[PDB]
């Protein structure tokens, strides 16, 4: 196979997580 | 008695046009071969 790297800017690398205690 | 000379019966035979008829044609699509370097689906994996 061949390798690849995404051009995803840094601004799109932010993620937010919501969960519960268990 | 009468003679059929003038009133003789008639046979019939069509003037078939088969000698000049066009033929039935079969179609085949020229497949873009995968034997030639055709593209492939880029099933991607992640190196974590």
């Amino acid at each position: 196979g061949t390798l690849k790297t995404s051009n995803l800017p840094e601004e799109l690398r932010k993620v937010f997580i919501t969960y519960s205690m268990d | 008695v009468r003679e059929p000379g003038s009133q003789a019966c008639l046979a019939i035979d069509p003037l078939v046009g088969e000698e000049g008829g066009a033929a039935v044609a079969k179609l085949e699509p020229h497949l873009q071969p995968r034997g030639q370097p055709a593209p492939q689906p880029l099933h991607t994996l992640v190196l974590a």
